[PDB]
């Protein structure tokens, strides 16, 4: 009984910025998905392609847990075929995404009275991300037709903007920690079951 | 890349940047208004300074995107507001000159004091000193002193500043390609590029004057009735055919005739509806007042207040040591943070104000999804109009009976309705000629239609002609009597109070029509009517995204400001006044003044 490290992904002290979203490969362990309930109301526990209801007796080749932080109104964008700043520029799921999206409010942790500017998001990008693509580049976005020369200015915007999470923010703007469990199925030994 | 998509990207940067910085400015301001310490002033100004400096930077960067090559008309609106803000239109000296003039005029108004005769020791400010006199004193000479003293020792101070204030404001508006500063103000109602919904700045003058002409019969009969009641109490001081003395109108300027109710109450034996006692009988606290106010908007299909509203607002006076600014205000800090600041007493007045201020919140929460630059009322009069129609429904006996604050044993007769409507007209109707005449005077001053040597001459000619109000002391051009009012000296447009009044009764009549309300409009409660709430929400969600002509249409089905619902509201009083003035002179003579 070699238990999967969902503790390190979900419970973690500080989540990644959504533009630099973390990814923790999970392999060769028993995946007790009933532990994945901290029971503190998970805003989202909506799974795609696979039923969450006691269907963990299924086995997968690899499990990818993508953890990041967004605000409440953007949790809707962690889903197939979704659009907006997060899905377009920060974290995109495929149309045929097979996996779970788990999100919960982290206002107690990721907000700060003076404003928590730790968590960033991508506001500008030349094109939408491919599914599961990550862009950590801080190159100044060129909106104009003049060269930016790596500094901010007119039509030259730093691509990343902070949430500035404050505890007094509304639910829509409050910080929400998100974990995206991706489930892989190759013609392969399928080394994650968790009976 | 085109010049429009560049501006779309620029607004994307601005909104995220502006919302964060605006929240810091708003929260620092909130902390000052709830916790008054010199640090909280310093923090509020520190975040306020960074906010205006942010806008000036972003306004200049917005001007680098020229408007004419942008078709989207929502990008064009947002940019137009951002570019318009930049006061770099004037030289930094003249900008600094004007700001000092604005600060000095504001300081002169707020700190201006007058000391009584034969005792230079006891001096009185406007608030609360002179306002208390003008609101409560029945003594002719005492009100005359406070009225004349305020204009002679504060208004005369403001006259040289207001003259230069006009020159610089006009210079600013002209280089903003407006005719004058009054033309700049009327631009708040301007709509362009929308077929069938456009609205010119000059159309506001035509519409205000046209709607005011239909008000004159209601005002003249109210003015005649008020004059007759005051003449009974002041036989030696008031002519039966002349204008009302300016110091006998219930406040410093006659802006509202509210405090003439005691001397003008049609049926003083009728006791007036006050549920303040019933609330104390039922041990209502401030949270109860807002919880019931919350329930009111839930009854029309509007969302209950956010959790952050209850945790973070201030609904009671903290009292003791911690000082607070007790002016009731609804705060939209952004980021979903909606707060109400109110030192709520357990009274009917605050109960109505809670509904009125929560009406502002409901407006704010409705257009929160709009872009930051469009997060506002459709025009300057929309937001306060939404608040007023909440107190209108909340104050009706039907609403008070349904919530246990008015016994079912109570039965409203035709006399208490007249008593109520008369009190409403003193505030609501009485302010309309005052509001129109004051803003007209400023419009003509900015236009240059009034020379400096004729300011007070014209000002009191219009007061006599339009408001039916006469100065009790002749006033030379050393006086600046308009500047003796807060809005004139503190550089606030005033026609918003005329348009908002008309909007609110257009709003109510449309909502009561949607609420299937049978009976006179003034008895209407929109409670439990999700049809009215959806009709109102259709405009509230728009914010500034769409023209106010269309936003008005989403409620009332009419594109333009109409005065008919206002006359519908006061019709039972209008028919009562005309009968009550059957052996009284209706109208006024401008040639009569209390100085022989
Ligand atoms: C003027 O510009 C605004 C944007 O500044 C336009 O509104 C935006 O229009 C786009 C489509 O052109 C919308 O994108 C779509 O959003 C829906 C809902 O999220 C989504 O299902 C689609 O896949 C697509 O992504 C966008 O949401 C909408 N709003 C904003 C705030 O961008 C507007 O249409 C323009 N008007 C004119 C007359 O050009
Ligand atoms: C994150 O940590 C908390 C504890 O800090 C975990 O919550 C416990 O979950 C177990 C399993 O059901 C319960 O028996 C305990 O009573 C829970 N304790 C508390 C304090 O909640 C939670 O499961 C962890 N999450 C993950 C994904 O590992
Ligand atoms: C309030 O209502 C009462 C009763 O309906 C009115 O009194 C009547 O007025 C009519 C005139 O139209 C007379 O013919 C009746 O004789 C009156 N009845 C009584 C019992 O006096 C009264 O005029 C109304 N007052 C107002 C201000 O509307
Ligand atoms: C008010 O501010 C002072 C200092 O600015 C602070 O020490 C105090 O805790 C504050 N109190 C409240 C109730 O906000
Ligand atoms: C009132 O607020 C609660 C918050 O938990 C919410 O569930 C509910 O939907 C809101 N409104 C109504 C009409 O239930
Ligand atoms: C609204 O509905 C509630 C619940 O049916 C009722 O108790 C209340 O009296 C109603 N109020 C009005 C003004 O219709
Ligand atoms: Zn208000």
């Amino acid at each position: 009984t070699n238990l999967c490290p969902f503790d390190e992904v979900f419970n973690a002290t500080r989540f990644a910025s959504v533009y630099a979203w973390n990814r923790k490969r999970i392999s060769n362990c028993v995946a007790d998905y009933s532990v994945l309930y901290n029971f503190a109301p998970f805003f989202a526990f909506k799974c795609y392609g696979v039923s969450p209801t006691k269907l963990n007796d299924l086995c997968f080749t690899n499990v990818y847990a993508d953890s990041f932080v967004i605000r409440g109104n953007e949790v809707s964008q962690i889903a197939p075929g979704q659009t907006g700043n997060i899905a377009d520029y920060n974290y995109k799921l495929p149309d045929d995404f097979t996996g779970c999206v788990i999100a919960w409010n982290s206002n107690k942790l990721d907000s700060k009275v003076g404003g928590n500017y730790n968590y960033l998001y991508r506001l500008f990008r030349k094109s939408n991300l491919k599914p599961f693509e990550r862009d950590i580049s801080t190159e100044i976005y060129q909106a104009g037709n003049k060269p930016c020369n790596g500094v901010a200015g007119f039509n030259c915007y730093f691509p990343l903007r902070s949430y500035g999470f404050r505890p007094t923010y509304g639910v829509g703007h409050q910080p929400y920690r998100v974990v995206v469990l991706s489930f892989e199925l190759l013609h392969a030994p399928a080394t994650v079951c968790g009976p | 890349s085109t010049i429009e998509e560049q501006a779309k990207t620029f607004l994307d940067k601005f909104n995220h940047e502006a919302e964060d910085l605006f929240y810091q400015s708003s929260l620092a301001s909130w902390n000052y208004n709830t916790n008054i310490t010199e640090e909280n002033v310093q923090n509020m100004n520190n975040a306020g300074d960074k906010w205006s400096a942010f806008l000036k930077e972003q306004s200049t960067l917005a001007q680098m995107y020229p408007l004419q090559e942008i078709q989207n008309l929502t990008v064009k609106l947002q940019l137009q507001a951002l570019q318009q803000n930049g006061s770099s239109v004037l030289s930094e000296d003249k900008s600094k000159r004007l700001n000092t003039i604005l600060n000095t005029m504001s300081t002169i108004y707020s700190t201006g004091k007058v000391c009584n005769p034969d005792n230079p020791q006891e001096c009185l400010l406007l608030e609360p000193g002179l306002n208390e006199i003008m609101a409560n004193s029945l003594d002719y000479n005492e009100r005359l002193w406070a009225w004349e003293s305020w204009r002679s020792e504060v208004g005369k101070q403001l006259r040289p500043l207001y003259e230069e204030y006009v020159v610089l404001k006009n210079e600013m508006a002209r280089a903003n390609h407006y005719e004058d500063y009054g033309d700049y103000w009327r631009g708040d109602y301007e709509v362009n590029g929308v077929d069938g919904y456009d609205y010119s700045r000059g159309q506001l003058i035509e519409d205000v004057e046209h709607t005011f002409e239909e008000i004159k019969p209601l005002y003249e009969h109210l003015h005649a009735y008020v004059r007759a009641k005051l003449m009974n109490a002041y036989p030696s001081y008031i002519s039966p055919i002349g204008c009302l003395p300016a110091h006998l109108l219930g406040d410093m300027w006659g802006r509202f005739w509210t405090n003439l109710y005691s001397l003008t109450v049609p049926f003083g034996q009728k006791p007036n509806i006050d549920v303040t006692d019933a609330m104390v009988d039922q041990a209502w606290d401030a949270q109860r007042i807002f919880k019931e106010a919350e329930k009111f908007f839930v009854s029309v299909g509007l969302p209950n207040m956010t959790q952050g509203f209850w945790e973070n607002s201030m609904l009671t006076d903290p009292g003791n040591v911690q000082k607070a600014v007790c002016h009731p205000t609804a705060w939209d800090l952004g980021k979903g943070d909606f707060r109400i600041l109110m030192c709520t007493k357990v009274t009917m007045d605050d109960f109505l104000t809670a509904h009125h201020e929560m009406g502002h919140i409901q407006y704010d929460m409705a257009y929160a999804a709009q872009p930051f630059l469009l997060r506002n009322g459709a025009n300057e009069g929309f937001h306060e109009a939404v608040g007023e129609i909440m107190s209108l429904s909340a104050a009706t006996p039907k609403h008070l009976k349904s919530i246990g604050l008015l016994s079912p044993d109570f039965q409203e007769d035709n006399e208490t309705e007249i008593n109520f409507l008369l009190k409403q007209a003193l505030t609501i109707v009485g302010t309309l000629p005052f509001t129109y005449m004051l803003e007209k005077w400023r419009w003509m001053v900015f236009k240059g239609e009034i020379p400096k040597d004729q300011w007070m001459k014209k000002w009191w000619e219009m007061k006599r002609e339009i408001v039916g109000v006469v100065e009790p002391v002749p006033h030379d051009e050393t006086y600046c009597d308009p500047a003796s009012l807060f809005h004139v000296s503190n550089d606030y447009s005033f026609i918003r109070y005329y348009t908002r009044t008309l909007y609110q009764f257009q709003f109510q009549e449309a909502l009561c029509q949607a609420a299937k309300h049978e009976g006179p409009l003034h008895k209407c409660d929109i409670s439990n009517s999700t049809e009215a709430g959806q009709k109102l929400f259709n405009m509230l969600r728009l914010g500034k995204s769409e023209p106010w002509t269309l936003a008005l249409e989403n409620v009332v089905g009419a594109k333009n400001m109409n005065v008919r619902p206002l006359l519908n509201y006061f019709e039972p009083l209008f028919t009562w006044l005309k009968d009550q003035n059957k052996n009284s002179f209706v109208g006024w003579s401008t040639d009569w003044s209390p100085y022989a």
